[PDB]
């Protein structure tokens, strides 16, 4: 029991749930998608110099 | 509103894990072969038995 309870600590950031979040990260790839669209908007911007 | 969607990510793991723990708890009764093994389950019965 002392092992089990103190095995709980996680100390540093560990993986039980932290492991779950990894699959989620891809969502930012969608966030990056917009950032590219912002650059596409620069086409509209400099198009106005042309 | 916003944080809620992200925490269901947290919650479901908690929910399934808890069910796993209850499954684990049942398995401990298999190991014990007893209704309880301490007082934090039922002291009255625990004491009643004594």
């Amino acid at each position: 029991s002392v092992y089990s309870e103190y095995q709980s600590k996680s100390g540093v950031n560990t993986n039980e749930e932290l492991a779950a979040l990894i699959q989620y990260q891809s969502s930012y790839g969608a966030a990056a998608k917009i950032v590219s669209t912002v650059d596409q908007m620069l086409d509209t911007l400099l198009g106005l110099k042309s | 509103m916003r944080i809620t969607n992200k925490l269901n990510f947290t919650n479901s793991v908690n929910n399934s894990m808890g069910g796993q723990s209850a499954l684990y708890q049942i398995s401990q009764q298999l190991a014990s072969g007893l209704k309880i093994q301490n007082s934090y389950e039922d002291a009255s019965t625990y004491i009643d038995n004594t």
